[PDB]
């Protein structure tokens, strides 16, 4: 725990993919349920979610012919979330809409580092893949689910003039009492529509994220359940499947109540590989960036991993020596870590070089070898 | 692939708005009633009124006014629906024919834009010269009232208050001026706009924007001489008119908020206002200009929707949560201190929560037994066809679920009422209701709080009621644990025990906990004019539904689905589980298939295996809506309710063909009925060689209540065609199309209505003349029952529409 | 099976000199290639044993890679500029002989010798 003296900003810049990227402030947005063709990536492997940031190396003269081809066109390129990650099956999927290019001379080959941000969630309808060994994709986009308050359809028509609403637990009891009391003509009561109020459950959300992010609800995380909703399922720590459960959903209470059933019932992070190994806990999760705890970073090898920050973990044993070269977090040196039974890659210990420096020591732990579970 | 048939049993008798004007004659008094598909139109005599006409439009009345503009005669009534159909209309009669004409009519739906919180808010200027419409939040629609103007076009305009609460045109200006309520990060404050029909925008107002009371919420604007706008909230009644700014604070009215309002003199100095509880205090105005301001309390009416001044002393008031009432204002009060005297009383049966059938007195003719109202009118009404006799037995607090036991000749309710927080320590009701005024009543025994009460704040207190079927007595009103909310509701007997039972579901709800985690179900018997508690279980979640399973019981807690035994010592026994992604609210069952619905319109078909002991996934359907009641038509169809008052059936396919497509319940009936339907059930109201198959009546919040039948496939094509052709004839009001009525509306989507038949169509086949008979079954020939085409004349369809008449 | 002996970096019998082409190849060439992002395969010999590949040391007859260079180099092991040149190019085509052309440390691999043979060009004759 402690305190923080090391500014959350620098994480989500990814200051090391070169200097300063050429950065584009437009952005592209296609129709629901509209038809795209749109080219894929072969080398990405993740279950993107809208706005995760997602930084990318590319090395390959066909992946950087692609990325030049991007870049000269909308931007877009589409991000498959794979149910089996080995035969390339792919039905849902994300888009992610370029912000930053830098391709890079006076280096061994061409290669360009790329800073995108997933946009809009689809369906793939077609996968073909080319004579030039890379694939397209028809794809359709799937909407946002926003569903009324659901008092509406009940709502007395005297009643519509008392709607609006200008210590914290008597509020919240005030709020549910007044909007909410149409419910006594329904055969339900009040209670139960507030377990499906997107309000009620981004404040119960913004309750459990307090005890890991310090920064207040006013400015950092959205007003919109739907942003609110995807901010959050970005940084869930949860394997792959949950993951793609939980990017079926259209509609984003579902989204909230399935976030808030994750977070009020999985409290332990095992391996996922030993899955009776127990690494850390739902306590020591700290963020340090501005995104959140988890957030997804590049390598120099070009693979991506998300990266969940914690104060303290258990059960890893420490190869090798600390090292500062292409550290996510500036000002911090990383040590490999594998697991004390299977010794699979959990993570990196991530040391302090100036002494002066808070939190002197933390952990980053990979969310492909995590593992959620409940005793 | 559906094959279906809705019908209205009873009319909706909720009433969600009235006014009063000279809308058949000028020298008649005319008072006009709307439930919310109806249209009821009175003269007011000195007895008290006489009924002239009531008409069935082709959607929900939101917005109801009356006006004149200087030209016409006779006033003109100005109708919204649900669905943004606009319309003005006019009285005319000839003889005996009455027959309401359309003057305007057209569509005012924007291609974009979110509707707001206030709802629907249409007002009228006092000159007639423009209509204004507040729809979606940062919009203002108006409609000038020129008379070119017969496709009632419009214009928007742009609004820098994005949250408007309420606004009412000001009389005595010059130009149209609009005074409104609005909310800032500042605060609430009040302001005036005035509207320009050369420049299609907004001009400063009269006087400048005024911070006003933080729950500021009703606006009234006050005619001449006197003018300005009165604006009341929970503690205040203030009053701005140019220079002149006066507030009062009355502490009579803090105890409840008052939400509805109506004029008494044309001039404005007397005014009627209503709060929740169902007050009626009257506000003074003190004559040039205001003096002061005076707030009396008048006396104790049903817990107002809508109030109206007729004459003579004499104020009708519409109420959706308990009767209609018309009542008499004396001068002098009477021995308890109150000026109101109750004249009549008009049923509502609104709003049903629940209901069951009965074959009360004869076997074979069956009756409706319903839970109606809430708070003090709360009541139990016998419903039985002789239109339909309705006996009311009052309770003076809110019943929630009901179910019939023969053995004992009675019926157990569950209830809830509202109490306060005693000045020592406690609770202290409100009025005596039926759980305080029983021949015997008792409390449970605890088998297992911080931060505990506050200052003097609602408590909700549940019990169960055991009350007569002959008398209607309430027998026994057992109390149920502190912080208990009771669900579920089931009589039965279970395994092989000859004793019937009442079963009770509960959930223990606080503040901290939204999710219930602690629950029980409690077994009770009653006989010899008492009841003890038999059986005990404690569970952990809130126990949302239970079901008799062919001697078992089939229990919903939170995320599960769980099985009972009753053992030979009297206990529950878990024989099997079943664990759901979705949180179990609906559970409904046949034979052995088990139906489970969430509230956002997740459906699952599940099956008991006898051999196994363990359930298995049939089907299952994900669609985000919001639902309110489902129920099982047959083997393989399934209907429910969700948002936006729609019903909808899915279907299942036994055989089928793939593995992955057996999984799948289709949706293949959509309808929009209207209503918000809050309980389906199985039964039928007539004496029981027939085309419908199935019966299963449902209730409905407005007071309506429906019968649904399933039907087969050449009379469900013959029906279609009956309903096209009897669209091309009839005229509609306010010219609305049918299809267009009885679309599955929501926000988001629009679709036809597939797999319905509309009985209330195919029923006024027989109000209208013959030659229009001889207009509809003319080059008929669709009866596709023999195998070829069979013809059809007039009286086939006429025996054809008294059969499906003589069904509910 | 398992692994080799490393090359040998130091030989006191063999002669110490500091000659322009090898000072060079240790203060620009190797610091060069060594800063390089896609250096890390490279600066230590290949770990058969870890990356389970038995058939690289039976198909690489003669193993190399820039932390042998870069301790010969500092050493003084090197008597001309031919041998650091020759160890550079044994350990691309070590690389380039085992795995497949297409893969990810192939094309490494040939941006390294890209940047090396275009940071070669520019060798300084003897003092
Ligand atoms: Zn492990």
């Amino acid at each position: 725990p402690n305190i923080i003296n090391f500014d959350t900003s620098l994480p989500t810049s990814h200051t090391y993919l070169g200097a300063d990227m050429e950065e584009f402030h437009g952005r592209t947005l296609h129709d629901d349920d509209s038809c795209q063709v749109i080219p894929v990536l072969p080398q990405v492997m993740m279950i993107l979610i809208p706005g995760q940031t997602l930084p990318l190396q590319l090395f390959h003269p066909q992946e950087v012919s692609m990325v030049r081809n991007l870049i000269q066109k909308d931007r877009t390129f589409a991000v498959l979330a794979y149910s089996n990650v080995q035969e390339r099956e792919a039905q849902f999927g994300t888009t992610a809409e370029i912000y930053a290019y830098r391709e890079e001379q006076d280096f061994g080959i061409e290669i360009v580092k790329v800073k995108a941000i997933g946009r809009q969630r689809f369906k793939v309808l077609e996968l073909r893949t080319q004579s030039d060994g890379i694939q397209q994709a028809k794809v359709q986009i799937l909407p946002e689910c926003v569903l009324p308050s659901t008092m509406s359809a009940v709502q007395l028509e005297s009643l519509n003039k008392c709607q609006i609403f200008p210590c914290s637990y008597k509020w919240w009891q005030k709020y549910q009492k007044r909007k909410f009391h149409c419910a006594n003509l329904t055969s339900w009561p009040r209670w139960l529509y507030s377990l499906y109020d997107a309000e009620t459950l981004m404040d119960r959300i913004k309750k459990q994220l307090r005890e890991w992010d310090e920064n207040l609800k006013d400015d950092s995380l959205p007003s919109n359940p739907i942003d609110f909703s995807y901010r959050v399922a970005a940084c869930l720590p949860i394997d792959d499947v949950l993951r793609i459960q939980l990017l079926k959903i259209g509609s984003a209470i579902q989204r909230l109540r399935c976030e808030l059933d994750i977070m009020n019932k999985c409290t332990s992070l095992c391996c996922k590989q030993c899955q009776e190994t127990e690494i850390t806990t739902k306590n020591e999760i700290f963020s340090l960036s501005l995104c959140g705890p988890m957030a997804a970073y590049v390598n120099p090898h070009g693979y991506v991993h998300e990266t969940l920050t914690v104060y303290k973990a258990c059960n890893l044993n420490l190869i090798g020596r600390p090292s500062t070269e292409h550290s996510w977090f500036p000002g911090y040196a990383w040590t490999v870590a594998q697991c004390k039974i299977c010794a699979s890659h959990i993570g990196w210990k991530f040391t302090a070089t100036k002494k002066d420096m808070s939190p002197q020591k933390f952990w980053g732990l990979t969310r492909s070898a995590l593992l959620p579970t409940i005793p | 692939m559906s094959y279906n048939y809705v019908v209205t049993a009873q009319k909706p008798t909720a009433v969600n708005g009235c006014v009063t004007g000279h809308f058949t004659s000028a020298e008649d008094l005319n008072l006009l009633i709307a439930k919310n598909t109806r249209l009821e139109i009175y003269v007011v005599t000195a007895e008290g009124l006489r009924p002239v006409k009531e008409v069935g439009m082709y959607g929900k009345i939101a917005v109801m006014e009356l006006f004149r503009p200087k030209g016409e005669s006779k006033d003109l009534l100005f109708i919204l629906t649900a669905k943004y159909n606009a319309c003005i209309l006019e009285y005319k009669q000839s003889g005996e024919s009455i027959d309401i004409i359309t003057r305007a009519h057209g569509n005012v739906q924007d291609r974009i834009g979110r509707p707001s919180e206030t709802g629907i808010i249409g007002i009228i200027d006092p000159e007639c010269r423009m209509i204004g419409l507040r729809l979606y939040d940062g919009l203002f629609k108006v409609i000038p009232l020129d008379r070119d103007n017969k496709e009632l076009k419009a214009f928007n305009i742009r609004l820098e208050e994005l949250h408007v609460i309420d606004v009412k045109f000001l009389y005595g200006c010059q130009a149209p001026t609009i005074c409104f309520v609005y909310q800032d990060p500042q605060g609430r404050h009040v302001k005036t706009y005035e509207v320009s029909l050369r420049e299609k925008e907004f001009n400063k107002g009269p006087w400048k924007q005024e911070n006003v009371e933080a729950e500021a919420s009703m606006v009234i604007a006050v005619p001449e001489p006197f003018g300005g706008a009165i604006i009341i909230g929970q503690e205040s009644i203030t009053y701005h008119n140019g220079d002149k700014y006066l507030a009062i604070a009355p502490p009579i009215i803090k105890q409840s908020t008052i939400v509805c309002h109506n004029r008494v003199d044309p001039n404005g100095s007397r005014y009627l206002l209503g709060d929740m509880e169902g007050r009626l205090f009257m506000l003074l105005l003190e004559k040039v200009t205001l003096k002061d301001l005076r707030v009396e309390l008048l006396g104790e009416t049903s817990i107002a929707e809508c109030l109206t001044y007729l004459d003579n002393g004499v104020v009708f008031v519409g109420s959706r949560l308990g009767d209609s009432q018309l009542v008499k204002l004396n001068v002098d009060s009477n021995e308890q201190g109150s000026y109101v005297v109750a004249m009549e009383t008009f049923t509502n049966l609104g709003p049903i929560v629940d209901m069951c059938v009965v074959d009360l007195e004869r076997q074979g003719q069956g009756q409706l037994v319903t839970c109606s109202g809430a708070f003090k009118e709360g009541s139990l009404r016998i419903i039985r066809n002789g239109k339909l006799h309705i006996r009311t037995v009052p309770l003076y607090e809110s019943p929630r679920k009901i179910c019939y036991q023969e053995v004992s000749q009675c019926f157990g309710v569950l209830s809830s009422r509202i109490e306060v927080q005693d000045t020592s320590g406690g609770t202290t009701a409100l009025r005596p209701s039926a759980s305080t005024q029983a021949l015997s009543s008792s409390v449970s025994s605890s088998k297992l709080a911080p931060h505990e009460t506050s200052f003097g704040e609602e408590v909700e207190v549940h019990n169960l009621l055991i009350i007569d079927q002959h008398t209607f007595e309430v027998l026994h009103a057992h109390q149920f644990l502190q912080n208990e909310y009771a669900l579920s509701l089931v009589s039965c007997k279970l395994g092989k025990d000859p004793n019937t039972y009442f079963i009770v579901g509960t959930a223990m709800v606080y503040p901290e906990e939204a999710e219930p985690k602690q629950g029980r179900i409690v077994v009770f018997q009653y006989s010899d004019g008492k009841l003890q508690t038999v059986a005990e279980k404690e569970v952990k979640g809130a126990v949302y539904s239970m079901v008799e399973f062919n001697g078992k019981l089939l229990a919903s807690i939170n995320s599960t689905v769980r099985l009972y035994e009753w053992t030979t010592e009297k206990e529950l026994r878990t024989e099997c589980n079943h664990y759901n992604n979705i949180m179990a609210l609906y559970l409904k069952t046949k034979g052995d298939f088990i139906l489970v619905g969430d509230l956002m319109r997740s459906v699952l078909l599940l099956a008991y295996k006898p051999m196994e002991g363990n359930f298995e996934e049939i089907a299952r359907d994900f669609n985000p809506n919001w639902m309110s009641a489902v129920e099982i038509l047959d083997d393989d169809n399934f209907l429910g309710a969700e948002n936006a008052f729609n019903l909808f059936v899915c279907q299942k396919d036994s055989a089928a063909t793939t593995d992955e497509e057996r999984q799948h319940l289709q949706e293949v009936g959509l309808f929009h009925l209207g209503e918000f339907v809050n309980v389906f059930c199985h039964g039928s109201l007539v004496m029981q060689s027939t085309p419908t198959q199935g019966s299963v009546l449902f209730g409905t919040v407005n007071g309506m209540i429906g019968l649904v039948t399933s039907l087969s496939e050449s009379w469900y094509n013959l029906l279609l065609d009956m309903q096209n052709r009897l669209n091309k004839v009839i005229k509609s009001v306010g010219k609305i199309e049918h299809s267009f009525w009885r679309s599955f509306h929501t926000e988001r989507k629009t679709e036809p209505a597939t797999g319905f038949i509309d009985g209330d169509l195919i029923e006024s086949f027989l109000d209208i003349s013959r030659p229009k008979m001889q207009e509809v079954v003319a080059n008929l020939q669709y009866d596709d029952g023999s195998g070829m085409k069979r013809e059809a004349t007039a009286d086939d369809l006429i025996k054809v529409v008294e059969e499906l008449t003589r069904i509910h | 099976s398992m692994n080799p002996p490393p090359p040998e970096t130091s030989n006191p019998n063999k002669p110490k000199r500091q000659t322009n082409q090898l000072q060079y190849l240790l203060r620009v060439v190797l610091k060069t290639l060594w800063k390089h992002q896609f250096a890390w395969p490279f600066q230590q010999p290949v770990d058969a044993v870890k990356l389970n590949l038995p058939d690289y040391y039976k198909i690489i007859k003669t193993p190399m890679d820039m932390g042998t260079i870069k301790k010969r180099l500092e050493n003084n092991y090197y008597w001309n500029a031919q041998e650091c040149i020759q160890d550079f190019n044994t350990m691309f085509t070590n690389c380039y002989i085992y795995n497949k052309p297409g893969d990810d440390i192939v094309l490494m691999a040939e941006a390294l010798e890209k940047l090396f043979l275009q940071k070669i060009n520019e060798l300084p004759t003897e003092e």
